[PDB]
């Protein structure tokens, strides 16, 4: 499973976000590894959006179109146990809840960042 | 047993496990269920890459396949839509057991009731009115075609969502869309 | 056992088994299958001969109707529309089991949820859209009434395809349709 | 077992159990079936007090929800459509048993499938065309919605009957709709 | 279970109609108590239309509108188990067969009466 | 079951082709005999076309128009275990595959022959 629960980061416009998501896997989770980061924008009504994926071995991006090239794994060694990402440049429109799901059959394991991006720094 | 052996899905909330017009472009969520002769299937797919989030003004048709073998296991290579890494298989918590599927033939759309030639055929059909989005002002039809899509000793299930033709800019995206039919075993 | 007592059916591939209007003019394929309180059904009806290869202009609606007696066993005389050495009964194989159906209560309409002078109400009712030939430019109305044509102590399941009238020179075909009821038992 | 474990229900002749507009203006009959992964459901809804006799001018959907906790248990209070004491249960011959459903989370409607926060996705959604009073010339939409009127960590089921706009100083009456879902376990 | 069969009542216009509904009840019907009187007119086309109802301790009346203020329970402890009732000043139009649901989970139990009502008094 | 598996008979226009199709029995095969034969024309999309039947020991034909008078079972005693058919006058026409089903539940049984039929004679 994910070593993390669900936990909420606040940052600054412009800045760049670190969403942690490691986790572990299981001797029975011998099915193919499966890593998908989703996202419910507070802005929109859309929930549930693909963000960035890792399968068969690879690694696809461009699916979320305002946080395009804005995404990207932080591991250089995903099947290590490391699923974190990271968001660049942070907008006020990236708010919302950011959801982590990593599979590998029969192991699933999901969890969620509440993202808050103010104008200007403090949470004081 | 971990895993429940009347129960074949792709699991709830799949991935994108399709590359329809692209790469891992849509997420078809898939649950059989064998009752006796007769399976209990819920279908569901939306695209989300591509093309099927925003339908093409000439789109008049959004359709994908699933192709078995004799064994009644599915096959993961064109025209299957599910991916080659894609869960399928039996259902084990939210997830999917690893065993192999050993009772496939218990969920394949007879053969008898649905000869391998006679997709053309009313009876190898099961058409119902649904709707794009779920929204009830975009009505749609959905047609389930038993073993059109075969071999020979093989086996298939094709889903086709027509009527979009009037439905532009707009995702492709399908409601959960019941079907059933009677078992090869 | 040889044969599956949750599942009963016509076989998947019936010969012409009903005299609608004229001697073994119609297949009907028939396969009901229990899942605790409630049956799954899936029916098709196909002319073979007569005016059901040539619909005629005045007709508008075509159906069929099953009655059984108290112990759930279908009664082969009018109206029902399976002819006597018609296939019906548990699923054996891709045949039917010639054991008699002893659990056939479990298959039947609920009299309490359907009563039978209730044919005309809503609830004794199952009605959904679906398509001649299966084709989606020829939409028409499946009607399956609970307990309608009964006796007493007796059951019955009817099909009622309507919104013909507009379809001529067409064989009449339906895709297989599906429906559920609750059971008696 | 003098129940069936598979089966939940409002017994199949339920008296008037909903308080919709007014005091126990409605009958509501649902029964669910577990098969496995899905859970087959057959809905009726009639009115028989106030304003749902004659459907108001105004009027242009009738729904209902189902709200359970975390243990699959329905919860008797606003916005549930049961009220307290009516029916609701493991079925028990033409009635329910008196015993607590301790094997509820196998009806509910699967989270993963169906998040929470997902009731306005099509897939949470499976909608269909039916009939008013079953009349095939009063044509309505029906809709179930999967946890949308959720908790957290609870589920539940909603009906809206949508399109009567046009149909009035007639009382609303459903036929007998069928609908399923993946379940929860 | 209703202690009496399916009978048929025969009364004169005007009159009143005792619709006997008495029952026992077994120690497992542990579920609450609903009576319920349903009626399908003879003059329509109209099945089980809910006349009168004693559910969650209380009585529901009002249902059908041409039996308005003549249906009554006639005991004053229907739990004691007896859920008969009256339709006074009898019409034409009452005729039809009347139904008597008692239900305590998992019990259940119903009786049918076809009441017959008659211009002027004689069945002789 | 039928004693022949599936085959390939090529004749020429104007002869008469002779359809084997002979069957045993099995002793659970108490259910009653049905004999349908069944054509999927090669000039037409049509499928499984009834041609000629055997159900409750009577012979039903006039069910394919094209084939009107030209279908008559061999044998004189069906039950015997003989479902062979003849199609007189063959015609180009008549091309397509045939399938002889007999059924005695819980048996069943199937068999196809690709007819081919030639303008003037040779397959040499």
């Amino acid at each position: 499973g994910i070593t993390t629960p669900e936990e909420m980061i606040e940052k600054a416009k412009g800045e760049t976000a670190y969403l942690p998501c490691k986790f572990t896997l299981s001797p029975e989770d011998q099915g193919p590894l499966d890593i998908e980061w989703l996202i419910s924008p507070a802005d929109n009504q859309k929930v549930d959006q693909v963000i960035i994926l890792y399968s068969g071995d690879k690694i696809y991006d461009d699916y979320y179109p305002d946080l395009k090239g804005r995404v990207h794994f932080t591991s250089n060694d995903l099947k290590s146990g490391d699923a974190s990402i990271n968001v660049t440049n942070l907008q006020l429109s990236d708010i919302g809840t950011y959801q982590c799901k990593v599979k590998k059959a029969p192991g699933v394991a999901n969890k969620k960042i509440h993202l808050v991006v103010l104008v200007k720094p403090s949470g004081a | 047993t971990p895993y429940d052996p009347l129960t074949l899905w792709t699991t709830p909330d799949p991935p994108p496990n399709c590359s329809l017009i692209q790469e891992l472009d849509a997420k078809l969520t898939l649950c059989l269920t064998k009752n006796g002769s007769i399976v209990n299937g819920i279908v569901s797919l939306v695209g989300v890459k591509g093309n099927l989030l925003n339908i093409q003004s000439t789109t008049t048709t959004v359709g994908v396949h699933l192709v078995f073998d004799e064994q009644g296991r599915l096959i993961t290579s064109t025209p299957t839509a599910l991916v080659p890494q894609a869960s399928w298989g039996y259902r084990q918590g939210q997830s999917v057991s690893t065993n192999t599927v050993t009772n496939g033939l218990g969920f394949m759309p007879n053969v008898s009731a649905y000869p391998r030639p006679n997709a053309s055929e009313a009876k190898s059909q099961m058409v119902s009115l649904t709707y794009l989005q779920g929204d009830t002002s975009k009505p749609i039809t959905m047609k389930v075609a038993f073993n059109g899509i075969t071999s020979l000793n093989g086996y298939s299930l094709t889903f086709m969502w027509s009527g979009l033709s009037n439905y532009i800019n707009q995702p492709f995206s399908t409601p959960s869309c019941s079907f059933s039919y009677i078992t090869q075993e």
